[PDB]
RNA sequence: CACUCAUUUCGUUAAAUGUUA
RNA sequence: UGUAAGUUAGCAAGAAAGAGUAGCUCUGGUGAUCGAAUCAGAACUUUAAAGGUUAGGGGAAUCCGACUGUUUAAUAAAAACAUAGCAUUCUGAUAAAUCUAAAAGGUUCAUUACAGAAUGUGAUUUCUGCCCAGUGCUCUG
RNA sequence: AGGAUUGAAAGGGAAUAAGAUUAAUAGUUCUUAAUCAAGAGAAAUGGUAACAUAUCAUGAACUUUAAAAUGGAGUGUGAAAAUCUACGGAAGAGUUCUCUUUUCUUCUUAACAAAAGUAAAUUCCACUGAAAUGAAUCAAUCAGAGAAGUGGAAUUUAUUGGCUUUGUAAGAAAUUCAAUGAAUUGUGGUAUUUUUGCAGUCUUCAUAAAAAUUAAAGGGAAUCUUUUGCUCGUAC
């Protein structure tokens, strides 16, 4: 087989000095340096996995478009839909049973 | 499998027979299922000392070390309530 | 290097003026228009003689032209 | 001779505590107006495991009084506490579980943890796993009440001193044997460095008091005055009783 | 019964969550195209903005402006509320039917702001408030 | 014995203390 | 195939003891809608087969330490140290211990008796007898 | 507005690859092809829904959320690479008086993007409402706070979107032949190992970093081309 050698500096197996090893032309092979595995974005409220955004760097959610890091509805790309959706009936049967408890009952 | 080291069996034969049967009672406990007391399913599960989580109802209860309630515990919520309710009342 | 995928697309490149060179690679079985713009250097693979003509005609006559064939330049 | 190892413990070099990943100072909030004269409420948004403590911390959010925003404390959980679950402080919070209430409005025979000495200084006694405080009587002449301490004594606070209703949760902890001198090693991973400890007759005299000759022994009485100079303070001080009581 | 023409209610799901929408007409069953139980509803995308003495009319005029949309909803995604509104006043939302609806294409622009002009005078004139005030989630 | 005014130990964003209304 | 006393009932145990194993020619079992090395069996032949390399000697008792672990770099690796278990002492935090010449100084302490600090013995089982005169320590005198 | 300095060439971190080249340097030079940052030239739709639209489709103060950013063990499994191997060959070499349609060697392709064809795992959404209880895993585990079934949405899989394929791009490179010019560069495998993810299980009196910096939300104040990219290390 073909052996490899590190590019950069770097000579220990860190988690930023992650590689792979690529065939190319000729038959040799070459050293490429891969990404970290990162998370993605959790409700507020529940901690499960938002769905609709990808799972990137911090940085890199910059160069996606602007429909590509939410999703087109409230407190989207913060809140699940059930997280939001107890929001929206804990608002109105909240404030619908003060108005007839108190505020003339 | 085995007459009456049950739990303790992975402890082989090497802590005493006193401290393994004191250890066993603890264990079962700390590693079983408990009742949740919001949905009633037999999910709660200890993650950390004194952290009971329930699995398929998504709440997090403090509680004892190695069971959900302890039995000094339970008195003083009894205590507790039987208190304001003298205080509501009169 | 971006591929352009039909006939339509490429003329309007060499309609444009963004152009600014040409390469034409013949091979076995197809014939690649490669256009060199600004920031990208895009490619059309034309397998019909008839259209690659066609598309040979449509070169403006003031941009650089490189007919590549079994031997590079 | 030497110095012994009680007398390095109070430099603090390689003894200090090994608090990096500790959450925080647990507390109560800061005494304003707001809990003096009314109440006010707390979402329990989780519930944590501290390291170095038996307990379980609680991260209650209170909204505000005063300002627009949040105010993220933490809490020592009281059992019985869950997630979601509101909780009360201020003098006129009701008397549940996990509520913060003035020392002067519990019934007598309450229980209480996280009580303060000094009121208005966030919480001193009834802390660890299991640990509570119980409500004597009342004294409305000074405005005192007497509490009963963990330990057995009583402690005399003036009445608005502050407590949350409860028990400390993680009780029963140390009930399990430790089994083996592993365990014991990661005891301490979020403590002091105390745990392996070499008996003072295992020493030479120069090290220790104890450093004993040809045989293993004291030697000399090892019960000791409280005047007893460091270095030499070793064994049993102040010593009333000693011995296997009955 | 609960869900009827006139009635207000609140929706729940989609990208109109929590918005105040009012049932045109009801469909228990579900069609051909519709195999769920759906109503039709007119709602306020936009509630209008608060105005003062300061601000000139035309500002006024501009500032309490009600952006509409139409939809069909799952019965399942609102939760009705108490409240009816007459639909003599809100005319325009009688003519909003199921068959107006066609899947994938965008409803007519004309008919959105003829309604959307409509819901904004009922608002200036101050008879209806709880329709055309922004529900704080 | 009573007080606080030096003094001690604290807590806060010195964020409604005390007396009237 | 078989495996004893003892035992904390988990082990002792690979206990101990015995038989088989090669080459060649075949058969069968284990799947999917052609393929995997694996197992079992049967003929015949020989220099009768793990052994080139690699690769536990076993049993019967006694003493010590319970066990995993650590140790005198360069003559001592142990029966010494640690250990878990047991027990004792002080301390309500402005405290106990304790560093500093001093200090809105420091450490355990981001702590609060299920805690902090000081000690002895050293798992389990069984048991810890009598003595407060002397020297300590303590007293609510 | 909230707290000063320093502290990592193994922690966090904007963005570059292939081929060629030198007596010696090369993710640094050359060729070709990219990327990043900082500059210059009354406010949208679709889907029931989960959610989706080459910038699109405004969004200030203030506040909140998420990311950067989190132990270990063991099991199963997706993909790639290496090794082994099946089919079909092209080119060269080795042995050959004893045979051997034989043994051996090459048959490759990057960053960054595209979207013919097509996966595994997980989580959600719509219809319906499960007991004669079903569904499933190596193990588990799950279900009227709703199973299974049918039809969908999303994300992860060493860059865009995992794999084949495509642009780059054969014009390079590899192996041959002739004296610079010519030839080739299929398809598979219910095999092993390494790497890289994933899914649930177990374990703790152990629960296994922070900041720079980034995105989103609530709120509703106001009304394609082109330029530049400094300092220092870089030999062995």
């Amino acid at each position: 087989a073909v052996r490899v050698t590190y590019v950069r500096k770097h000579s220990y197996n860190t988690k930023s000095n992650g590689i792979r090893i690529v065939k190319t032309a000729g038959g040799n092979m070459t050293v490429q340096h891969r990404q970290k595995i990162s998370n993605g974005v959790r409700c507020g409220d529940c901690g499960c996995v938002l769905a609709g955004i990808r799972h990137i760097r911090p940085h890199q959610y910059g160069w996606l478009g602007k429909s590509k890091r939410t999703v087109t509805r409230a407190y989207g790309g913060v809140k699940c839909h059930k997280c939001v959706q107890k929001k929206i009936l804990r608002a109105f049967l909240i404030n619908e049973h003060n108005l007839i408890k108190l505020a003339a009952a | 499998r085995t007459k009456k080291v049950g739990i303790v069996g992975k402890y082989g034969t090497r802590y005493g027979a006193s401290l393994r049967k004191v250890i066993k009672k603890i264990e079962i406990a700390q590693h079983s299922k408990y009742v949740c007391p919001f949905c009633c399913k037999e999910a709660v599960r200890r993650t950390a000392c004194g952290i009971w989580e329930c699995k398929g109802c998504g709440k997090q209860i403090a509680g004892g070390a190695y069971t959900l309630s302890t039995i000094s515990g339970a008195t003083v919520r009894s205590t507790v309530r039987r208190l304001r309710d003298a205080k509501n009342s009169q | 290097p971006k591929q352009v995928q039909e006939f339509k697309q490429i003329l309007k490149l060499l309609k444009s003026g963004s152009i600014r060179a040409v390469r034409v690679k013949t091979n076995g079985e197809n014939t690649k228009f490669k256009v060199r713009c600004a920031k990208y250097l895009y490619t059309y693979i034309c397998a019909d003689k008839a259209k690659a003509e066609e598309l040979k005609k449509a070169i403006p006559k003031d941009i650089h032209v490189v007919e590549i064939a079994k031997k590079a330049p | 001779g030497r110095r012994t190892l009680s007398q390095r413990k109070g430099r603090g070099s390689i003894f200090k505590s090994r608090s990096h990943h500790k959450l925080g100072v647990a507390q109560h909030r800061a005494i304003d107006f707001f809990e003096r004269h009314s109440t006010v409420r707390g979402l329990v948004k989780s519930i944590e495991h501290d390291p170095g403590r038996g307990a379980p911390l609680a991260r209650v959010v209170f909204r505000n009084p005063r300002q627009y925003g949040l105010d993220k404390e933490l809490f020592i959980c009281a059992e019985g506490l869950y997630s979601g679950q509101y909780i009360y402080c201020g003098s006129k919070a009701s008397l549940h579980i996990g509520n913060v209430l003035p020392i002067g409005q519990c019934p007598e025979g309450t229980v209480v943890c996280n009580v303060e000495s000094k009121p208005g200084d966030r919480g001193i006694i009834a802390r660890a796993s299991g640990n509570y405080a119980t409500v004597i009587s009342h004294n409305a002449d000074n405005e005192t009440t007497r509490i009963r301490l963990p330990s057995g004594a009583k402690k005399t606070l003036k009445s608005n001193c502050r407590a949350m209703v409860g028990i400390i949760a993680g009780g029963g902890r140390t009930e399990k044997p430790i089994l083996k001198a592993g365990v014991a090693y990661r005891m301490y991973k979020a403590k002091r460095t105390t745990w392996p400890r070499v008996r003072g007759v295992a020493m030479n005299p120069v090290d220790h008091p104890h450093g004993g000759g040809n045989h293993q022994h004291v030697g000399h009485p090892t019960t000791l005055k409280r005047s007893s100079p460091p270095g030499q303070k070793a064994g049993k001080v102040a010593a009333r009783r000693t011995g296997l009581i009955r | 019964k609960i869900l009827a023409p006139g009635r207000v209610v609140i929706i729940l799901s989609g990208r109109f969550a929590g918005k105040k929408a009012v049932v045109s007409s009801v469909n228990l069953q579900g069609t051909k195209d519709r195999k769920y139980g759906f109503v039709t509803v007119v709602g306020v995308e936009r509630a209008p903005l608060k105005i003062t003495r300061k601000m000139s009319a035309k500002v006024q005029e501009m500032r309490t402006s009600v952006k509409s949309f139409c939809k069909v909803i799952n019965v399942n995604h609102v939760m009705p509320t108490k409240y009816t509104v007459n639909l003599e006043q809100f005319n325009l939302i009688k003519q909003v039917k199921i068959n107006n609806f066609e899947a994938g294409k965008v409803y007519p622009i004309s008919q959105k702001k003829a309604i959307s002009s409509q819901f904004a005078e009922e608002y200036r004139k101050g008879k209806e408030s709880w329709l055309f005030t922004k529900l704080r989630f």
